[PDB]
C-alpha cells in the first residue's frame, strides 16, 4: 500500500508542474485548423460526382 | 345484385394479393425471419396470390353474366387450373403440419435434417402432388364425373384435413407436457383456429361435392355459396399463419407502419 | 477472377453457418470456488469444451478465467441456448478472501442475480446447479445453516435446507413469466440433455405462439 | 504516515485543479460564436457489405482508403473491397469471440483479438496459398479490448487487465507496459506521428500515454462514467471522448483542459464509437439508439444524423482519404455512408 501510494504521488507531483496555455489559443489553433482543410474534407462540403468513387469513378 | 357483388369480389381479392405480398416480402427482408420453416410460408402465399388472379376474375364472371364463359378452349385449362391451385393451398396446409409436428415431437433429430436441400424437396413434391390431382350459351361447369368427383375430394381434401387433425390433436398433448405454467389458453385456443378456420371455410363444400355422388337434394343456390368459400380462406390464410408469431408481427409493424 | 473466387468464398462461409447452427452453445459460469471444474470433468480466457450425447453437439464456454469487469463483454453471449449456472453448498461457510464477514455464498447469490436480472439474458433460460452436495450434507451437523441467514426457521436438516437454499436462489429471476431456471444437485449431463430438450422444443412451441 | 501520503496528494490534486483554471479565458463556444455554421449534413448508404452470420464488432479500414477489416461472432475475420463489394479475404479464426481488428499501415499483415486474451496476427501473402496464423501474442492478463499497428513489427494493445502494452510481433515479448490507469481500457487511438497515444478507461477518464519513455503525460477527467471511445483530431493536438454518459467531450491536450461537451435531451443512450472529417470538423458519433449522430466539432450544433442500422451502430471509421464513413452494426451489414 506504502509503495504504491508513493510512485502514486510522484507520478501527479510530475504531472502537476508542467506549463499550459490560455484556453484562447487552443480554440484558435483549433478553429485555424479547421478552416485551413476546408477543399479537402469531402464530407464537410459534399463533392461532385466527379470524385465519388462509390457512385460513378474509377473502380478498377 | 351484379357490381355489388362484382366490386365484394374485388374486395376479396385486394385483400388477398395484399396480405400474401406482405407476408412473402416480410419472410424475405428480415433478419430475423431466417428460418428454413418460412419456405412453405412464402409457397402458400404464392399460391394464394396465384389463385387470387388467376382464378378468381373468371369464376366471378361465371357466376355473374349467368351464361357462356367468355372462351371455350381457355376452359378446360384454367378449370383444371383453379383446381389445382387451391389443392396447393389445401396441401401446403398438411406440409406446413408435418413440418410443425416433427419440430416438435422430434427436436434434436428433426432440428438436423431441417435444411433448405429438404424443404425444397418437399415444396417441390406438393407442387407435383397438387398438379397430378388436377388433371384427371353453354356454360362450363366443373367436371363433375362419377369416378372423378370421388377421387378429386378424397384426394384434395380428405387425406389434407385427415393429416393435420391427426398432427395438431398432438401439439395439444405436446403442448401440455411442456408448458406447466398456466398457458391453457394460449396453446388451446390459437390451435382451435388453425383448424377452425380451415373446415369453416372448406368443408362446407366438399362435403355437397361429394355428396352430389349420391343424388341427394342439394339447394343449387346454397351450393353456389358453398363454392365460394375457398377463395375467402385464401385470403385468410396468410393473417392466420403469421399474426401470431412475434417475428412475423415485428415485420408487420416495421413495414407497413 | 474476383467474381468467381468471391463466390465460392461466399459458398464456403454459407456451409460453415449452416454446419455451425446445428450447435447447442452453454455458457458456464460460477463462482471462484463454485466447483464449475468438477462439472466439467464429469460431463486463458475462453476455454471451448465441446462433447457430444445421444449424438448432439454441445458447446460449453468457461470464461472464469476472465478477472475483469463483467458488464463490458457479456455482450457477446446473447444467444447461448441456455446458460449453466454452478453453486458451491459447501460455500456457505466461507468468507471473502479478500473482503470481511462477506459470505461467500451471498456474493454467489449477488453475482447469479446480476446473470439473471439482466437485459440480455431476458429469456436465455438458466441450468442451476448446486454442487458439493454431500460435503454440505455431512458440514451442516455441527453448523445451522441459520448462521447464513438469519431469517431462517427449522433447525439443521438436510431434507429442508438444500430446499430452502435452492428457494432463495429461485426467489431472484423478476423475470418469472419469460426464463425458466432448472436444479440438478451435482448422469448430470444427462439431465442437461433432457433441460435442453426442453428449451429446444419451447423454443419451437412458441416460433407459432402456441405456448 | 500513509495519511501524510493522502493528504498531500489530495492537496496536489486540489491544486491541479485551481491552476488549470488559472488557464481559461472564455469558453471554445464563445470565440467560435461567428463561425459560420455548416448546415444539414445527408449521406446515404452507396454499398451495403453483405456476408456477416452474426455481430459485428469492429473494424479498420486500411491505409489504401480501399480494402477494410471486419470481425463478428460468426468466427470469420473478413476483409472486403468497397468500391465492389467483393470479399477479398475471409479468414477463419481459432476462437470465435472477437472484439477488435487492426489493419496494418502497409496492408500486408492483419491482427484481431478478443477474449481468449490473444492477439493473434495473420500474413496476408502466403506465397504458396490461403493464409496461416503468423503469430500469437500471449501475456495480457485480460480480454484484449483494441489494438493498432505502430507499423508492420510493433504493435500496441490494450486489455481490460487495466494496463496497455507495447509489444514486438518480431519476438512476442512485451517491450514496454503502461500501468498506471485504474479502471479498464475500453479503447485507445495513436497520434499523427505514432510517439503518442491517449488511452480511455472505464474509469470515467483518460490519459495520455507516451511510448519512447514509457511514461503517462497528462491525465484528464471530467466523464461521469465509462469511455466506449476516443480518437484524435487529425493534428493531433486534441482528443473528443465518447462515453457511456450519452455525451462526448472534446478535450485538450495542451490547455490540459475540456473545450466542449456534445450532448443533448433527446438522447439518452451511451456512445460506443467516435471519428472525426479529415478536415476535424465532424463528430461523428456512433450511438446505441441505432443511430450515428454527425455533430460540429466546434460548436456542438448536431448537423446530421445517419439512422439505417436494425441494431446498434458499434463500428465507425472515416477512411484516410476523408470520403466515406464506413458503419457497422449488430445486424451483421456494414453500410458505407458516402
Ligand atoms: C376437387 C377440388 C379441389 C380444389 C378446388 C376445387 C374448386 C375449383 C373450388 C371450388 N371453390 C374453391 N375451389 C375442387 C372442385
Amino acid at each position: 500500500s506504502i509503495a504504491q501510494a508513493r510512485k502514486l504521488v510522484e507520478q501527479l507531483k510530475m504531472e502537476a508542474n508542467i506549463d499550459r496555455i490560455k484556453v484562447s489559443k487552443a480554440a484558435a489553433d483549433l478553429m485555424a485548423y479547421c478552416e485551413a482543410h476546408a477543399k479537402e474534407d469531402p464530407l464537410l462540403t459534399p463533392v461532385p460526382a466527379s470524385e465519388n468513387p462509390f457512385r460513378e469513378k474509377k473502380f478498377f | 345484385v351484379t357490381l355489388t357483388l362484382v366490386c365484394l369480389a374485388g374486395l376479396l381479392m385486394l385483400l388477398t394479393v395484399f396480405g400474401n405480398v406482405l407476408v412473402i416480402i416480410a419472410v424475405f427482408t428480415s433478419r430475423a425471419l431466417k428460418a428454413p420453416q418460412n419456405l412453405f410460408l412464402v409457397s402458400l402465399a404464392s399460391a394464394d396470390i396465384l389463385v387470387a388472379t388467376l382464378v378468381i376474375p373468371f369464376s366471378l364472371a361465371n357466376e355473374v353474366m349467368g351464361y357462356w364463359y367468355f372462351g371455350k378452349a381457355w376452359c378446360e385449362i384454367y378449370l383444371a387450373l383453379d383446381v389445382l391451385f387451391c389443392t396447393s393451398s389445401i396441401v401446403h396446409l398438411c406440409a406446413i403440419s408435418l413440418d410443425r409436428y416433427w419440430s416438435i415431437t422430434q427436436a434434436i433429430e428433426y432440428n438436423l435434417k431441417r435444411t433448405p436441400r429438404r424443404i425444397k424437396a418437399i415444396i417441390i413434391t406438393v407442387w407435383v402432388i397438387s398438379a397430378v390431382i388436377s388433371f384427371p350459351e353453354p356454360r362450363c361447369e366443373i367436371n363433375d364425373q362419377k369416378w372423378y368427383v370421388i377421387s378429386s375430394c378424397i384426394g384434395s381434401f380428405f387425406a389434407p384435413c385427415l393429416i393435420m387433425i391427426l398432427v395438431y390433436v398432438r401439439i395439444y398433448q405436446i403442448a401440455k407436457r411442456r408448458t406447466r405454467q398456466n398457458r391453457e389458453k394460449r396453446f388451446t385456443f390459437v390451435l382451435a383456429v388453425v383448424i377452425g378456420v380451415f373446415v369453416v371455410c372448406w368443408f362446407p363444400f366438399f362435403f355437397t361435392y361429394t355428396l352430389t355422388a349420391v343424388g341427394c337434394s342439394v339447394p343449387r343456390t346454397l351450393f353456389k355459396f358453398f363454392f365460394w368459400f375457398g377463395y375467402c380462406n385464401s385470403s385468410l390464410n396468410p393473417v392466420i399463419y403469421t399474426i401470431f408469431n412475434h417475428d412475423f408481427r415485428r415485420a408487420f409493424k416495421k413495414i407497413l407502419c | 477472377a474476383a467474381v468467381e473466387r468471391s463466390k465460392m468464398i461466399d459458398r464456403n462461409l454459407r456451409e460453415d453457418g449452416e454446419k455451425a447452427a446445428r450447435e447447442v452453445k452453454l455458457l458456464l459460469l460460477g463462482a471462484g470456488e463454485s466447483g464449475k471444474s468438477t462439472i466439467v470433468k464429469q460431463m486463458t480466457g475462453i476455454v471451448e469444451t465441446h462433447f457430444t450425447f445421444k449424438d448432439l453437439h454441445f458447446k460449453m464456454f468457461d470464461v472464469g478465467a476472465q478477472r475483469s469487469e463483467r458488464k463490458k463483454w457479456i455482450h457477446c453471449f446473447e444467444g447461448v441456448t441456455a446458460i449453466i449456472f454452478c453453486v458451491a453448498l459447501s460455500d456457505y461457510d466461507l468468507v471473502l478472501a479478500e473482503d470481511e464477514e462477506m459470505n461467500r455464498m451471498h456474493e454467489s447469490m449477488k453475482l447469479f442475480d446480476s446473470i439473471c436480472n439482466n437485459k440480455w439474458f431476458t429469456d436465455t433460460s438458466i441450468i442451476l446447479f448446486l454442487n458439493k452436495k454431500d460435503l454440505f450434507e455431512e458440514k451442516i451437523k455441527k453448523s445451522p445453516l441459520t448462521i447464513c441467514y438469519p431469517e431462517y426457521a427449522g433447525s439443521n436438516t438436510y431434507e429442508e435446507a438444500a430446499a430452502y437454499i435452492q428457494c432463495q436462489f429461485e426467489d431472484l429471476n423478476k423475470r418469472k413469466d419469460t426464463k425458466e431456471i432448472y436444479t440438478h444437485f451435482t448422469k448430470n449431463v444427462q439431465f442437461v440433455f433432457d433441460a435442453v430438450t426442453d428449451v429446444i422444443i419451447k423454443n419451437n412451441l412458441k416460433d407459432c405462439g402456441l405456448f | 504516515e500513509l495519511d501524510q501520503l493522502r493528504q498531500e496528494a489530495e492537496q496536489l490534486k486540489n491544486q491541479i485543479r485551481d491552476a488549470r483554471k488559472a488557464c481559461a479565458d472564455a469558453t471554445l463556444s464563445q470565440i467560435t460564436n461567428n463561425i459560420d455554421p455548416v448546415g444539414r449534413i445527408q449521406m446515404r448508404t452507396r454499398r451495403t457489405l453483405r456476408g456477416h452470420l452474426a455481430k459485428i464488432y469492429a473494424m479498420h479500414w486500411g491505409t489504401d482508403s480501399r480494402l477494410l477489416v471486419s470481425a463478428s461472432q460468426d468466427g470469420k475475420l473478413i476483409i472486403w473491397d468497397s468500391y465492389t463489394t467483393n470479399k477479398v479475404h475471409a479468414i477463419p479464426l481459432r476462437s470465435s469471440w472477437v472484439m477488435t481488428c487492426a489493419y496494418a499501415p502497409s496492408g500486408n499483415y492483419v491482427a484481431c483479438g478478443g477474449l481468449d486474451n490473444i492477439c493473434s496476427i495473420y500474413n496476408l501473402k502466403t506465397r504458396e496459398g490461403n493464409v496461416r496464423v503468423s503469430r500469437e501474442l500471449a501475456g495480457h492478463t485480460g480480454y484484449l479490448s483494441c489494438c493498432r499497428f505502430l507499423d508492420d513489427n510493433q504493435i500496441v494493445t490494450s486489455s481490460g487487465d487495466t494496463t496497455c502494452a507495447l509489444w514486438d510481433i518480431e519476438t512476442g515479448q512485451q517491450t514496454t507496459t503502461f500501468t498506471g490507469h485504474t479502471g479498464d481500457v475500453m479503447s485507445l487511438s495513436l497520434a499523427p506521428d505514432t510517439r503518442l497515444f491517449v488511452s480511455g478507461a472505464c474509469d470515467a477518464s483518460a490519459k495520455l500515454w507516451d511510448v519512447r519513455e514509457g511514461m503517462c503525460r497528462q491525465t484528464f477527467t471530467g466523464h461521469e462514467s465509462d469511455i466506449n471511445a476516443i480518437c484524435f483530431f487529425p493534428n493531433g493536438n486534441a482528443f473528443a471522448t465518447g462515453s457511456d454518459d450519452a455525451t462526448c467531450r472534446l478535450f485538450d491536450l495542451r490547455a490540459d483542459q475540456e473545450l466542449m461537451t456534445y450532448s443533448h435531451d433527446n438522447i439518452i443512450c451511451g456512445i460506443t464509437s467516435v471519428s472525426f472529417s479529415k478536415s476535424g470538423r465532424l463528430l461523428l458519433a456512433g450511438y446505441d439508439d441505432f443511430n450515428c449522430n454527425v455533430w460540429d466539432a466546434l460548436k456542438a450544433d448536431r448537423a446530421g444524423v445517419l439512422a439505417g442500422h436494425d441494431n446498434r451502430v458499434s463500428c465507425l471509421g472515416v477512411t484516410d482519404d476523408g470520403m466515406a464513413v464506413a458503419t457497422g452494426s449488430w445486424d451483421s451489414f456494414l453500410k458505407i455512408w458516402n
